[PDB]
């Protein structure tokens, strides 16, 4: 959800290969449920700058 | 192509209950909702209640409300809808049918500390398997 | 919240078309985009069965001579080439609010 | 809500004709929602000083 | 909830008497609704250096 705190919008995005860590699971879905690769160790800043 | 079971037939005296019983083959009410309908001669249908397949959001109609009771046995092996303060009115073919929901987000607070704020509504779409029915008699 | 289904009464002549309406007026702060609309048919005798779905999905099994139509208050559902196994009682159902009703129904007959 | 974060209070608060965007829709009911003018391009501070 | 902002994690912190304000009323259940001493007049820090 955006800047207005009301509504979501979702998106995709692409990652590569190793910029996450997947939970192992018996889940037969066809999504794969996975976070990235280091948000659960300390938050991570862009760099937005040249 | 699932079957459903209901009780059969009873004869009731006004102001009683009476207590109906609907199951399902191979357990299908643990996957697909749960619903009631009703019926006098020569008279249209009318809805009764329902609940949901994960038991969360249960509820009853207007024109019972309070009046009636739905339960179910643990792991929706069973489902049983109970009516009182029966009427002659109330004489009526009590049919049990399942059916499905699109749950759907109504508001939405992003709340920036702990977890997020959502609000969910069941919306009614799929009907698809009707049961027998069960015929009730409100007289003495 | 009311439901006002239009004519009551509908003789059919055998292989001509008839059109039933059910009005709903009451979508108070709306929600979803598609009100959610499913018609059923129940003949003498026979459990209801459904017809459309979403007001403009055919059920399965359903033959293409009944189609739904519809968007907003205002919806139609359109039967071509009537026959005797068609006689019953239309029935719309609203998916929109809880609690939820029936419609009050339309007859159909052969004339 | 407010600062106890929980049990929100309502409040009203009346702005002027010139500080709302609002969306134009079909609604019927008598309440018309919408947001501020310029809330969904930055956030605005307060000028709590003289 | 913590930094996985997807889940919650249930702890228990032991305070003591005088760091808890509890509301007063009729109810039964043996758990009692408190909140921190001075939570609802401003945001507390940690003393976190040494
Ligand atoms: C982020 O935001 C998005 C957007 O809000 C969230 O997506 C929402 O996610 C939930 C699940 O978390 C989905 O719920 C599922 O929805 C379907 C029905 O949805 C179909 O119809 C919708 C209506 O379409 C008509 O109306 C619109 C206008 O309103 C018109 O434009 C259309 O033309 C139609 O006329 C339609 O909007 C839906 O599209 C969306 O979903 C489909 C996939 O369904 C996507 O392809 C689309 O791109 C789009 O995202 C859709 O076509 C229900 O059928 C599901 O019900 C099942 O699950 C319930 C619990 O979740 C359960 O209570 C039900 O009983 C049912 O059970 C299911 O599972 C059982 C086994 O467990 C089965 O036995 C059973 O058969 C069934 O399969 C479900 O409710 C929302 O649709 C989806 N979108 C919206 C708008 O709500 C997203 O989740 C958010 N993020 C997170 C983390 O939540
Ligand atoms: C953030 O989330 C990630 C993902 O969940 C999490 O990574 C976890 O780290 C711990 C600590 O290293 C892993 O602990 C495992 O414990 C089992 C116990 O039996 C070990 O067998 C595992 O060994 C693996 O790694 C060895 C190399 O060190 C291999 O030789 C061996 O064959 C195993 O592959 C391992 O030590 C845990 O497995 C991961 N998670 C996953 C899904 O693997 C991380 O710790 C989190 N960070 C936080 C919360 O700060
Ligand atoms: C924050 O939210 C506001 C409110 O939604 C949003 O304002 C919107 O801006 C867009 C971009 O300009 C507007 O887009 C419209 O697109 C239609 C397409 O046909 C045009 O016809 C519209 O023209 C109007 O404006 C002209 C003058 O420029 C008039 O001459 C003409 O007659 C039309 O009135 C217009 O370009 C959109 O209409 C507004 N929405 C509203 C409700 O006004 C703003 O962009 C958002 N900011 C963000 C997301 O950063
Ligand atoms: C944060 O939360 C706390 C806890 O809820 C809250 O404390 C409240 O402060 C007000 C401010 O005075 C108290 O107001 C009460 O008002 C009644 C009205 O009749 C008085 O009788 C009360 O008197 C008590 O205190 C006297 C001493 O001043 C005693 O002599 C007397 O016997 C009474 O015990 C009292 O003035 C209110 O009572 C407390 N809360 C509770 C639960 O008592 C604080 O205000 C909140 N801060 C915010 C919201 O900024
Ligand atoms: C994961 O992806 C696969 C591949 O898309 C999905 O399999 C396909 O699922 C669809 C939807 O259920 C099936 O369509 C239906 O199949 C039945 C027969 O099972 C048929 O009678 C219907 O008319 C309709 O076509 C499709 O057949 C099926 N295909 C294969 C090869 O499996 C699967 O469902 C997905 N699973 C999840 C959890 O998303
Ligand atoms: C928004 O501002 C309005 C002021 O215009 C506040 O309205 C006031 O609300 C109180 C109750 O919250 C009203 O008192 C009650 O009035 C009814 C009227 O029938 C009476 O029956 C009750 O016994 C009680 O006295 C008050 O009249 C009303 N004043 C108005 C409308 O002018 C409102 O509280 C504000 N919203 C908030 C604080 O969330
Ligand atoms: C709060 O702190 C207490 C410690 O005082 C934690 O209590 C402990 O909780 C674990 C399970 O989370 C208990 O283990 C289980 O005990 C039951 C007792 O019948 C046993 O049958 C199970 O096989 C299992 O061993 C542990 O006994 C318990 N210790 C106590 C109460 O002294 C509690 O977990 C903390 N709360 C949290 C983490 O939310
Ligand atoms: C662990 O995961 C595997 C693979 O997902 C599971 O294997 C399934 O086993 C059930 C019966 O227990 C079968 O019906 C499925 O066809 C198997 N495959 C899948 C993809 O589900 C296994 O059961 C899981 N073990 C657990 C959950 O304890
Ligand atoms: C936008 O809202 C207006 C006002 O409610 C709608 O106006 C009605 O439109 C229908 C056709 O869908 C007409 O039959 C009515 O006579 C119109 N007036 C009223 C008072 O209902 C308009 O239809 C809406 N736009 C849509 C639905 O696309
Ligand atoms: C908008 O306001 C009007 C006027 O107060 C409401 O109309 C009244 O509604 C009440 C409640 O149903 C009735 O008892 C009155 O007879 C109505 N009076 C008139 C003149 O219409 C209307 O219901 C409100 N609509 C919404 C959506 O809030
Ligand atoms: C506040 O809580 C007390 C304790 O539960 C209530 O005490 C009871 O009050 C009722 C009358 O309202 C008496 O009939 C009971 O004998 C009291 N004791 C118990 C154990 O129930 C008190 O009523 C509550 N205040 C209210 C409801 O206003
Ligand atoms: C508060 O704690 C008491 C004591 O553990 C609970 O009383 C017991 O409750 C269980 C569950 O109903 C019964 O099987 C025991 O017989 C009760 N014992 C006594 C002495 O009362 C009580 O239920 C708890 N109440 C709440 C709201 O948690």
């Amino acid at each position: 959800t955006g800047l207005k705190r009301d509504k979501t919008k979702e998106y995709n995005e692409t990652w590569y290969s190793a910029d996450l860590v997947c939970e192992q699971g018996n889940n037969t879905g066809n999504e794969s449920r996975c976070y990235m690769n280091h948000c659960n160790t300390s938050v991570i800043q862009e760099s937005c700058d040249k | 192509q699932v079957q459903l079971v209901q009780s059969g037939a009873e004869v009731k005296k006004p102001g009683s209950s009476v207590k109906v019983s609907c199951k399902a083959s191979g357990n299908s009410f643990s996957n697909h909702d749960v619903h009631w309908v009703r019926q006098a001669t020569g008279q249209g249908l009318e809805w009764m209640g329902w609940m949901s397949h994960e038991g969360d959001k249960t509820g009853l109609a207007q024109k019972f409300q309070g009046r009636v009771t739905i339960t179910r046995d643990s792991g929706a092996s069973t489902v049983y809808m109970e009516l009182r303060g029966l009427t002659a009115d109330d004489t009526a073919i009590y049919y049990c049918l399942t059916g499905s929901k699109h749950r759907l987000r109504d508001y939405f607070l992003y709340n920036e500390y702990g977890p997020n704020y959502e609000e969910w509504g069941d919306y009614l779409a799929t009907l698809d398997v009707w049961g027998h029915g069960t015929a009730v008699t409100v007289s003495s | 919240v009311v439901i006002t289904q239009s004519p009551l009464f509908l003789p059919v002549t055998p292989g001509e078309a008839a059109s039933l309406s059910c009005k709903c007026s009451h979508s108070l702060q709306h929600s979803t985009g598609a009100n959610y609309l499913a018609w059923y048919l129940q003949r003498p005798g026979q459990t209801p069965r459904l017809l459309i779905h979403l007001a403009t999905h055919r059920a399965s099994g359903v033959p293409d001579r009944f189609s739904g139509s519809g968007s907003g208050t205002d919806f139609t559902l359109k039967i071509s080439r009537v026959e005797s196994d068609d006689v019953g009682t239309y029935y719309c159902m609203q998916g929109l609010h809880s609690p939820w009703t029936f419609g009050q129904g339309t007859k159909v007959e052969i004339k």
